[PDB]
């Protein structure tokens, strides 16, 4: 999930937008 | 913009900046 995406490996601010409502 | 490692409260801080008024969900595994 988001934790695998951004904490374990790296992620972009654009990927984070996927979790906006 | 650039990529980065974001863990714990820092990830949630980032979600707040990016989403703002839209709101977001934080659902760890
Ligand atoms: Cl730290
Ligand atoms: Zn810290």
């Amino acid at each position: 999930g988001i934790v695998e995406q951004c904490c374990t490996s790296i992620c972009s601010l654009y990927q984070l937008e996927n979790y906006c409502n | 913009f650039v990529n980065q490692h974001l863990c714990g409260s820092h990830l949630v801080e980032a979600l707040y900046l990016v989403c703002g008024e839209r709101g977001f969900f934080y659902t760890p595994k």
